[PDB]
């Protein structure tokens, strides 16, 4: 009676581990989506707009609102490139 | 408590007994109670507030999960349900095995005690009928029945 | 000390006995105690200083953990709780098995000792009922009851 | 309800008995019913509305699956069917083993009880034929039959 409950607890506790791993994968994909979504905005802007130093101020202020949820190594120097 | 209801007598009846007895570790002590309502009426109306008659899922994506393109998958509740059932049935099996072992041991003890009782009664009968001759032949020169029955009598 | 309370008699009663007896390695020696207060009142008011009525987590992130984008995971307490329960129940099962083995050995002890006692009384009865004839036929030329009952009597 | 049919007497007859009895965990309590329809008629015509009558798949891809170029593979139902059969037969085997163990235990109990009954009858017979001489020789100076027959009678 008290010996089989260990397997019960293990089988109750492994499923949440699998759920956590799936959550990790989903979070990583969400971060990638955020990065690409930002990069599209700078990619779809005309040169005259990026030259003016009021459009780019807001454009890179939208980058400082998202924190580390947006890969900050492929979205820096994007405007210059 | 503002709403005592009637759980106090139930708790009093429960006392502090642990699992065992005869009903696979707790029999159906209580009595079957009729359904609160024939119609679902969306659970307990306002109190319930569920989607029993509103959800109507009927989709494999919820039972068995599903993955849209670009990853981002979701798991259904079928796997957790199977895991929970597995755990419960394993616990029930362990309890059943423990109960069977206890039974067997108690049964063997019962047989030994009953055999001893039968043999003891037979021995007492033999002693009584052997002492009958002594108390019937020469009562004056021999002891009485009470002395043998209270001094050389098998428990 | 400053606050002796009444733990000295409890410690005196405990003495230094180890696990065993009959209550799965220590029965309910003490008596049931009523709740200090019906209302939680945020634990023991100032003494408690907890968030029992303030936290109200009700959040899967606390029970089941959660991972924000860019890693930085946090684990819930459900897994530690399950591990602690597993450990406790395994220890309880081991104690139960040890107790069952001890009980079986004690039952065998009782079996054999009881059977020997029964046979002992039977043999002693046989000897003394045989000796009645010797001491009643020719008391002068034969020995007394005391000699046989103290020299060739069964222990 | 709207269509009560006749399930109520069946439910009453079932009562709340669990698995067991003699038919490998539930015998054929009901009887063999006749065929519902003479011809397939595409299941129950409009009521059925099935496609098995016109499916005629006869295709290995549906049974054992198949993969087109560039991945995009589909699995057939044969593997799930085999898994389901495996599970069902494992459960049946476990039930059979439990039933066999119960049988064996019941047989042992019957053996012991029946041996005790035979021995008790023999001992009672010995007793009444032994007391027959006592009650036939000197009835006045000895006891009556009933005294022993409900005082010194083996249960």
């Amino acid at each position: 009676g008290t010996t089989g409950v260990q397997q019960a607890l293990g089988a109750l506790g492994d499923i949440i581990s699998r759920q956590q791993e799936m959550n990790v994968n989903n979070a990583k994909l969400q971060r990638e989506a955020n990065t690409q979504s930002y990069l599209d905005q700078v990619a779809a802007s005309t040169l005259e707009q990026l030259s003016n130093a009021d459009y780019r101020s807001g454009l890179e202020a939208q980058r400082d609102a998202m924190g580390m949820n947006l890969d900050r190594a492929a979205t820096r120097d994007a405007i210059t490139k | 408590m503002a709403y005592p209801y009637s759980d106090m007598p139930f708790g009093v009846e429960l006392d502090t007994s642990t699992l065992g007895s005869f009903g696979l570790g707790g029999p159906q002590t209580q009595l079957q109670m009729q359904m609160p309502a024939v119609d679902v009426n969306a659970a307990a109306s306002g109190s319930g507030g569920f989607m029993a008659g509103f959800s109507n899922i009927f989709s494999r994506d919820s039972m068995f999960g599903g993955v849209a393109p670009s990853g981002a998958q979701t798991g259904g509740w079928v796997l957790p349900a199977l895991g929970i059932g597995q755990a419960v049935f394993g616990a029930i099996g362990a309890n059943r095995q423990q109960r069977a072992a206890r039974d067997q041991l108690a049964e063997s003890r019962r047989q030994f005690d009953m055999n001893y009782g039968a043999q003891r009664q037979s021995i007492n009968t033999n002693l009584e009928d052997r002492q009958r001759a002594r108390v019937a032949s020469n009562p004056t020169a021999y002891e009485s029945v009470d002395s043998y029955m209270e001094r050389n009598r098998i428990r």
